[PDB]
Parts: structure tokens; C-alpha cells; sequence
């Protein structure tokens, strides 16, 4: 009952409503480079810039606070109750910071999209289970691998083309 | 004239052959790039059937590189695998102690 | 019959290559994980043991006269080339082609063939080696620095041909033209894309004869193939003689 | 007839059991009798042991004998593994807690 | 030698059981078809690209053809925005193409 | 390991470990009821006390329980669900994890892959498909503001063009 | 994460010497009767 | 389970292979010298209808 | 629980049979064609003959 309101206000740990225009600024503005966001913002990191852009928690443990769910992330080993390392967070934001993050807010309905759209997307995003989050973020992860890779593909086909282009000349 | 069109032939041949390497060593390139367009396709027309595919055929490459043989080691430790094959154990169970090797 | 599967030998062999130098490969699924690649797997020890017993004086004489192993040619041949989805691997149905040759090449100077059918599958089969091209000659020749593979269907031929019994009329009717493989053969001729099978067959039969490479370098070439040129001759001889003499329109 | 002739082997297997005596002890045309008697002792079941020799003696290499199995072997099949315990102390506190 | 039809038929030939001229026959007959129908003991037993193919090092150079591949796609971090674009032609192909355009009006 | 031992790894390395933290800051198988009307309650608990008597001698096993060939004690001794209730799944799925003894994952060589391979278990393979679909429809809305993907200038299309004229020439 | 050349260069040596089948020396007495009965026996 | 285990497991694997392929050759060069010996799969028949 | 621990005794004694008769069942599988598929059997040219 209180782990609602504790990934609620989470995502919502340490950025205040100043943070947040710079942060909405720095985004709409610039594109795909996350470390004059960061500077936009000045006392945030990028990846931290990344995962409230995308409305996410940080230090890995307030999701899946428990180890059902969650099939092998249970077994994972860790450094118990001090240096925080959050491979699935980190993963997710650097998959999430190669992919041009206007076309992340056309992705999906979740991340951040203007200054007059937090209120309503903050609401909406409410009364969700901490695995949810967790869903929602590697469904954005592994989205953004596969428009990587599909980008990945036509710059190969354009390599092919060239090949042909080279063996019709000799 | 016949043997001036063929010190022609043979003044000719070694330029075409040096061609045909190059044609040959951008064939293999073109290949190689095939390879990468269709791996990089599948992945981004299916990312979660493909990287369920890439991860499985990774470990089963290794374990035939590797040497190693036989069943899954996490299929056959359950009970419904010996109630879903109840039929070739019956034959193998009379094979083995009719044999006399249980 | 829906398609004839007339796959060329080199294109078979980039389907191989591009089948095994594949990264979500399934060549090597194992045996007892599978039950259809265990039946293949079956298949194929049987196609090699028939293969491999095939070359005997006794033996090329006692598999020529029984029923059960011209019955088995003649259920095996249909599948590889009609109906090929069931084999699982690619490399298998080329083995099959490449020993159904073998097999075919030591037992045919004694064979009587059965059925109509499987005289124009024995036509497809060996036809099936070698490159054909994009009338004419639609046969470009095969130059034998690639292997020798085609030069066992110009013997079957060969030795095909030599019998005006069953053989040569059952031949005749094919290149020309008990009660279901009526419309069986009326099928698969027309599936078949008038004369286009006389004129491969012969175009076929001009290929393997490396007229182009004996006469471009002297005695070495001819004196190694000597029985393939021999025997292409004597089937063309044979096809131009007994069977050319009306429904042509070419 | 089939019976009989399993149950007749079957009390002296050192004595080939003939077609003849099958013929005359039971009603039947010789025919099927005959060729009753060469399906049977086509399968083994009659006659596989009317000439019987021993095997005289073997003298066994190592690995090749009964017990000679050791825990040090390598289970090529046998799927099943034994696994290493990994005893790292965040591990060990993994397992305290899980 | 090169013996006959006839010595091939079942008749003049042995089966399972259980003269001069038949005899003489068949000395011919195996001492033929054993001449010819023996397998060749020696090498060129390639016969092919399709059987000395190898699994093990096609298996191989694809585990390695795949990890290089993914590491290509994941771990490089360059955006999008900043992936360029491969010249669709060469240096030398943009100048034969400029030298036939200019000797294509004969 | 034990909590309540004051003298060993755990209780010292623990209390460390959180004193570091805040210093820089049953589940049992129950056996008898696979009594499916071949078998019974009796004939079950009769095969355990004949395998613990006589360890695999299944003639003196099936002589024990009775009524019963030795062929169905042995297979009814295979078919036991003893180790399913402690394994982990119930048949989402196990991941990576399912293939033990071979597992070519490195955190130094892909750190990213072996995350991912953790991850594909949880999400659905649809709504990735949609998000990955819109991702690419966006991006050709966004580089449109025939192969013309690859051929987008009029340059290489008069190119290519140019090629074909000069092959068929 | 392993060298997997060294792997698979050990591993090939690992395919050569396992036991997987007979070889023709050690096949002893074929008898010919058995396997034709053997193959009629529909087992597996 | 990292690889400088997973090398000496196909060490202590190979090795045994090895040591079992000399058992196999010294019992195919006893029963060439006519000596009886067993083989790594059994004694196939006995005297009974198969020789 | 007397006879559960008798299931809880003979367990893994089950679980040696059940790898042993599967290693057989393995061995089933043998078919010399699912192994080495090269398996080069005999060919022949074309002879004189």
C-alpha cells in the first residue's frame, strides 16, 4: 500500500518543477546528445536525466524489492545494502539514450512529451505494481534495439548496393 | 597474324585475371554483407522471437564446439517429461531388464 | 503434382552453403530431439548402404531382378522431386540425387523399367545435373574441373537405351508425347516447361562432351574421357536414329 | 500348432526339433505345418540353441569389466550435472536471505 | 573378354540352393565386372565442394560471425542522428561512369 | 551460515556492510497422492519401503509390493514428481537458465547481451513489435519531410539510371 | 566470454576420440542372417 | 564455470577418451593375436544359432 | 512423512536409472548418418570397361 505512493513519488525523488522545464527544454531542443541535457540541467548525470525523461525509479531495488514475476532476476548476485550497481536501469538507459528521443515520445504514450503533459502522465501512471515499471522499460529497451537494428539493415543494404555498383564496373 | 593475336592473347590474359581477383574478393564481401542484412533484419522485424532464436542457437553452438552431448539437463528433470514419453520407456524398460542391465 | 523440383547442381550446392553458413542453423538438431530427422536419418543410412552394397559382379545382378528394390527407386525418386518438403535438411535431398545416380549407374544395363512415371523421373533426374542457360541449346557445357557427377547420367542413358522391350517404347512415349498414371504422366508432362524435354535431354547430352576444353589445350583430355564421350555419343545416336522419326511443330 | 511347437522345443532346446514329428503329432496338411515351422525357426524361438559352444575366457583390459565406472569419469551422456557450490559471502548472504 | 547378355541371366548363374560352358563363362564374367564395378581405393575421393564441407569450422566462424555482428549493433554508441551514410559509389566506378558518359555519343 | 552464531562470516560481514551503508549515509511434496487407480496408497508406500529394503533389485522390489510386474515398479518409480515442487517453474520462463551447463555470456563481453537475455522473459513480444513498427513508421515520417529509401537524391537515382543505360548500350 | 578457438581446437579432439560407434576392426562375426531378422524386428 | 574451468574440464575429458581408445586398440590387438579379449561394448553373441 | 522420507530416500538412485536408461535410449539414436554426414561411402568414375 505504501510501496505505490514510495515508486510514486520515487520517480519524483529529487527533481523539482525548475528541473523539470530545463530538463524538457534540453530535450526538445536538442537531439540525441544527452550530456548537454545533463549540462542543461547541471546537477544531474545524463543516464539520471534518461530515467526521469522516461519516468523510471533509480538504484534497482525499489523494483523488484522482493527475491514472482521476475524469473531469473531473483538470482542474481548483488553487492548487498551499499554500492549500487543497477545493470537492468543502466541497460535500459543506454539503450534508451542512442535512439533520438523525439521519436521515443512518438514510441510511446509513457515518456515525457512537454511541460503542460507531466500532471496528466504522472495520474496515469499511478496505482502500477513495481514489476510494471519494470515491463514498460525493457519493452523500451528492446523497441529501441530493434529500430537500431533495423537501421543497422538499410546501412547494410546500402554496403550491397555499393558491391553491386562495384562489380557491374569490373 | 596468328601468332601476333596470340602474344595479343597473352599480353591480355594477365589484366583479366587480375580483374577476376577482385571481382571474386568483392563476391565474398557481398556474401558477408547478406549475412549481417539478414541478421540485422530478422532481429528488428521480430526483437523478442529473434532474441529468443539468437540466444538459443549461442549456447547449443557452443555445446556441440564444446563436445558435449544429450538431453537438455533442465527439460528432463521434471515428471512431466517421463508422463508425455510414457510410450518408448515401457520398450525401454523391458529392453534393458530383459537384457538383464537394470 | 504441383511443381517439379528441377534444381541445378551448382544451385543446389549455394542452397547447401547458404543453409550451413547460416546463424539460426537447424543442420545438426540431433537425433532423438526430432522423430522426422530420425526417419531421414533413417532414409539416408538406407540410401547409403544401397549404395555402397551396389558394387558387386553378384550383387549389380541380384538388385537388377528384385521387385522390392526397383518398387523402393521408383517411391524414392517420386519424393525428391515432387513432393521434397518432407526431408528436413537440403544436403540430404542432394545426397539422395547423388546416389540415386550411383546406384542407378552399376544396376541399368540389366534393368526393365516398371512404370511410365518412372521413366520420366529417371529423365529428370539425370537431367537435373548440370547448368542449363537464361530455341537453342539450353544446356551450358559442363566443364569437369567441378566434378564428375553428370558423367554418371550419361551412362544410365546409355544403358537405358539398349533394350527395345520396355525401355526404349516407354522412352519414346515420353520424348513424343494402368489407369490413374494415366493422368498422372498427362500431368507431369505439361508441368513440365511443346518438345522442351527432347530438346534438353539432347542439349544435355551435347553438354558433358568438353568439346571446348579438349580442343582449347592434346591426347591427355580425350585419352581421361574417352567412356563419356563414347557413351554421350551413343545416346544421341540412339535419341537421333529411333526416336526423331508426326506432331513436331519445331 | 504355434503352442505347441514353442512348448515342445522348450523341454530339449539341445534337439533340433524336425518338421516331421510337428506333422505327425498334430492334424494338419504338411504345408502349413512346413512353413509354420521355417517362420518359427526363422526368428530364433525353435532350434537357436541345439549346437551351443563356450565361450572359453577373457582376459579383460582395464575400463572394460563390470564395476569399473568411477565417479572421475566424464558424463558425455548422462545428463544430469553436479554442480560447484559457489561460496562468495554477498552470495552467502543471497542464500541466507532467498 | 567383354562376356555377354546371356552370362548375365539367373539361369547360368548360382542362387541360393538350400556345366563346362557355365563355368568357363563365369570365370570371364567376375573377372570383368570386377575390373570395372570396383570402387577406387586411392584419393579424389573429394568427388565435390558438398562433402568435405566442414561443420565444425562453419559452426565455428558463425559464433564468431555473430558476436562480432551483435557487438557491432549493442555496444558501439553512436546515435542515430549520427550513423553516416556509406558512399552508394566508388573512385573509380564515379570515373568510369564519367569517362563512358563522355565517349557514350559515338 | 547462521544468523544467530554472533562469531560467523554472516553476522560479522552483515553487520559491516550495513555499518559501511549507513557510514559514508511448508512448501512440502506430499508423495501418497499420485494414487491414479492403477496404483494405490498402499502399493506406493509398500515400493518406498521395498527400494529403501533392497536398494535396485527390482525383482525382489515388484516380489515385495505384489500383484504388480517389475517393469511397472520401475516406471512408476521414474514417473515420481519428488524434485518438481522445489525447481523453480510450474512447467514465464527460466531464460538463460534453462541451458545450465553452456552458458557463453560474459559481463566484460556483453554486458548488455546477457541483461537483455535476462529480460526478453518478462515483455511481450507484441506491444515490442508495435513500439518498434511506430518507431520506424515515425522515422520515415520525419526523412520524408521504387528504392528510393536508399536512392533519396535525385543525384544517384540519374546514377543508377545512367548505369542501366550504359549496361543495355 | 571464453577463447572459443582453443575450445572448439580441443573439442574437435574431443569428437575424434569419443566412443561413438564401432569401427570396422572390432565389429567381430557379421552375421548377415541377424541384421535382416533384426531389421524386420520394427524396434528401434 | 568461467573459462579457465570449462578448459580443464575438456582437459580432464579428452584425457580419458585418449586412455580409452589405447583400451580399444590393445583389445582389437589381442583378439588379432587370438586371444579372447573383451571390448568396450560387450561380447555380442554366444555359440547359440549365431556364431 | 515416514514414507515421504522414503521417497526422500531413494531418490537419486531413481534419478541414475532414469540417466542410465536415458543414456541407452540415447544410444537408440545411433544411426551413423546423424553423426559425420560425410560419411563417403564408394563411387566409381567412368572406366574403359
Amino acid at each position: 500500500p505504501l510501496k505505490k505512493v514510495k515508486i510514486l513519488e520515487q520517480i519524483d525523488e529529487n527533481w523539482s518543477k525548475e528541473d523539470l522545464q530545463k530538463l524538457l527544454k534540453g530535450i526538445q531542443e536538442f537531439g540525441a546528445d544527452w550530456y548537454k541535457v545533463a549540462k542543461n540541467v547541471g546537477n544531474k548525470s545524463p543516464e539520471q536525466c534518461i530515467l526521469r525523461f522516461l519516468q523510471l525509479p533509480i538504484e534497482d531495488k525499489f523494483l523488484y524489492g522482493d527475491g514472482n514475476g521476475l524469473g531469473p532476476l531473483k538470482y542474481a548476485p548483488h553487492l548487498p545494502f551499499s554500492k549500487s550497481e543497477n545493470p537492468v536501469l543502466s541497460t535500459i538507459a543506454f539503450l534508451v539514450g542512442l535512439v533520438n528521443p523525439k521519436t521515443v515520445q512518438s514510441m510511446t504514450q509513457r515518456a515525457i512529451q512537454s511541460a503542460e503533459s507531466i500532471k496528466s502522465q504522472k495520474e496515469e501512471i499511478s496505482d502500477q505494481k513495481p514489476i510494471e515499471h519494470i515491463k514498460e522499460g525493457s519493452e523500451i529497451a528492446i523497441s529501441s534495439l530493434g529500430y537500431r537494428s533495423h537501421i543497422f539493415a538499410t546501412n547494410e543494404e546500402r554496403q550491397m548496393n555499393f558491391l553491386t555498383n562495384e562489380l557491374i564496373r569490373l | 597474324e596468328l601468332n601476333e593475336n596470340a602474344r595479343e592473347l597473352e599480353q591480355i590474359k594477365p589484366k583479366i585475371a587480375l580483374q577476376d581477383k577482385e571481382i571474386t574478393s568483392v563476391l565474398s564481401n557481398l556474401h558477408e554483407s547478406n549475412k549481417r542484412y539478414r541478421f540485422f533484419k530478422k532481429i528488428s522485424e521480430d526483437p523478442v522471437k529473434a532474441l529468443n532464436e539468437c540466444i538459443a542457437s549461442t549456447s547449443n553452438a557452443l555445446k556441440v564446439l564444446s563436445g558435449d552431448e544429450g538431453y537438455n539437463e533442465d527439460m528432463v528433470r521434471r515428471a512431466n517429461f517421463y508422463k508425455e514419453n510414457e510410450a518408448m520407456l515401457r520398450e525401454n524398460i523391458e529392453v534393458i531388464l530383459s537384457n538383464g542391465r537394470m | 503434382p504441383l511443381k517439379i523440383h528441377r534444381t541445378p547442381y551448382l544451385t543446389s550446392l549455394k542452397k547447401i552453403k547458404d543453409e550451413i553458413d547460416d546463424p539460426f542453423t537447424k543442420i545438426n538438431t540431433r537425433g532423438a530431439e526430432d522423430p522426422k530427422v530420425l526417419i531421414n536419418d533413417q532414409l539416408s543410412t538406407i540410401s547409403m548402404i544401397l549404395r555402397n552394397i551396389s558394387f558387386s559382379d553378384n550383387n549389380s545382378r541380384i538388385m537388377s531382378r528384385n521387385f522390392y528394390l526397383k518398387r523402393f527407386i521408383s517411391d524414392l525418386l517420386w519424393l525428391v522431386l515432387i513432393h521434397p518438403e518432407n526431408f528436413t535438411c537440403n544436403r540430404k535431398i542432394l545426397n539422395f540425387k547423388k546416389d540415386l545416380v550411383i546406384v542407378l549407374s552399376n544396376i541399368s544395363h540389366l534393368l526393365e523399367i516398371a512404370s511410365s512415371i518412372d521413366c520420366l523421373l529417371i529423365l529428370i533426374l539425370v537431367i537435373s545435373f548440370g547448368q542449363p542457360k537464361l530455341e537453342s541449346l539450353t544446356f551450358n557445357e559442363f566443364q569437369l574441373q567441378w566434378g564428375k557427377y553428370q558423367t554418371f547420367g550419361v551412362d544410365i542413358l546409355a544403358k537405358l537405351f539398349s533394350l527395345e522391350k520396355p525401355n526404349l517404347n516407354y522412352f519414346k512415349s515420353i520424348l513424343l508425347n494402368n489407369h490413374k498414371d494415366k493422368k498422372l504422366l498427362r500431368r507431369l508432362l505439361n508441368l513440365y516447361n511443346r518438345h522442351n524435354l527432347l530438346n534438353d535431354v539432347v542439349s544435355f547430352l551435347f553438354s558433358a562432351i568438353p568439346l571446348q576444353q579438349v580442343l582449347s589445350q592434346p591426347s591427355l583430355l580425350i585419352d581421361q574421357f574417352s567412356p563419356v564421350i563414347s557413351q554421350s555419343l551413343t545416346s544421341i545416336l540412339v535419341i537421333v536414329q529411333k526416336i526423331l522419326p508426326f506432331n513436331f511443330n519445331k | 500348432y504355434r503352442n505347441f511347437m514353442v512348448n515342445s522345443y522348450r523341454l530339449n532346446p539341445n534337439e533340433y526339433f524336425s518338421v516331421t514329428t510337428a506333422r505327425r503329432n498334430v492334424s494338419g496338411d504338411a504345408a502349413a505345418l512346413f512353413r509354420l515351422h521355417k517362420f518359427l525357426t526363422k526368428w530364433g524361438l525353435i532350434n537357436y540353441q541345439v549346437d551351443s559352444k563356450l565361450l572359453p575366457k577373457n582376459i579383460e583390459p582395464p575400463l572394460t569389466s563390470q564395476y569399473s565406472t568411477r565417479h572421475d569419469a566424464p558424463r558425455g551422456l548422462f545428463p544430469f550435472e553436479s554442480y560447484k557450490p559457489s561460496v562468495q559471502l554477498p552470495d552467502m548472504a543471497k542464500l541466507k536471505k532467498m | 573378354n567383354i562376356p555377354s547378355l546371356t552370362s548375365f541371366a539367373e539361369e547360368n548363374n548360382y542362387q541360393y540352393g538350400y556345366t563346362y560352358a557355365q563355368q568357363q563363362l563365369n570365370k570371364q564374367r567376375q573377372d570383368f565386372e570386377r575390373v570395372r564395378l570396383r570402387p577406387e581405393q586411392l584419393s579424389n575421393i573429394i568427388h565435390d565442394e558438398s562433402d568435405t564441407i566442414s561443420f565444425r569450422s562453419n559452426l565455428l566462424k558463425n559464433f564468431i560471425s555473430s558476436n562480432d555482428a551483435f557487438n557491432m549493433l549493442s555496444l558501439t554508441t553512436v546515435p542515430c542522428d549520427r550513423i553516416e551514410k556509406s558512399r552508394l559509389f566508388s573512385e573509380k566506378t564515379i570515373r568510369y561512369l564519367m569517362q563512358k558518359q563522355h565517349e557514350m555519343k559515338t | 551460515m547462521n544468523t544467530s552464531d554472533s562469531e560467523s562470516t554472516l553476522y560479522k560481514y552483515l553487520k559491516e556492510s550495513k555499518r559501511k551503508y549507513d557510514e559514508i549515509t511448508l512448501k512440502k511434496v506430499k508423495i501418497l497422492e499420485q494414487i491414479d487407480e492403477n496404483w494405490s496408497k498402499e502399493d506406493l508406500q509398500k515400493l518406498l519401503k521395498g527400494i529403501q529394503e533392497f536398494g535396485a533389485d527390482w525383482y525382489k522390489v515388484a516380489k515385495n509390493v505384489g500383484n504388480k510386474s517389475p517393469e511397472q515398479c520401475i516406471l512408476r518409480f521414474l514417473q515420481l514428481p519428488i524434485e518438481d515442487k522445489f525447481l523453480y517453474g510450474d512447467g514465464n520462463g527460466l531464460g538463460p537458465l534453462k541451458y545450465a551447463p553452456h552458458l557463453p555470456f560474459s559481463k566484460s563481453e556483453n554486458p548488455v547481451l546477457s541483461t537483455i537475455a535476462f529480460l526478453v522473459g518478462l515483455v511481450n513480444p507484441k506491444t515490442v513489435q508495435s513500439m518498434t513498427q511506430r518507431a520506424i513508421q515515425s522515422a520515415e515520417s520525419i526523412k520524408s519531410q521504387y528504392r528510393s529509401h536508399i536512392f533519396a537524391t535525385n543525384e544517384e537515382r540519374q546514377m543508377n539510371f545512367l548505369t542501366n543505360e550504359l549496361i543495355r548500350l | 566470454g571464453y577463447d572459443i578457438n582453443y575450445i572448439s581446437k580441443i573439442g574437435e579432439k574431443i569428437d575424434s576420440n569419443k566412443p561413438i560407434f564401432l569401427f570396422a576392426p572390432e565389429l567381430g562375426a557379421i552375421n548377415l542372417h541377424a541384421l535382416s531378422m533384426s531389421l524386420q524386428s520394427k524396434n528401434l | 564455470f568461467s573459462n579457465k574451468e570449462y578448459i580443464s574440464r575438456l582437459w580432464h575429458t579428452l584425457k580419458y577418451y585418449q586412455d580409452l581408445k589405447n583400451t580399444r586398440m590393445k583389445s582389437i590387438t589381442s583378439t588379432s593375436q587370438k586371444i579372447p579379449s573383451a571390448s568396450i561394448w560387450g561380447n555380442g553373441y554366444s555359440g547359440y544359432g549365431n556364431g | 512423512a515416514l514414507y515421504d522420507y522414503y521417497a526422500l530416500q531413494l531418490l537419486p538412485l531413481q534419478k541414475a536409472v532414469r540417466g542410465h536408461v536415458l543414456q541407452f535410449e540415447w544410444h537408440q539414436n545411433s544411426l551413423l548418418t546423424n553423426t559425420h554426414p560425410n560419411f563417403l561411402s564408394k563411387i566409381r568414375n567412368i572406366n574403359v570397361q
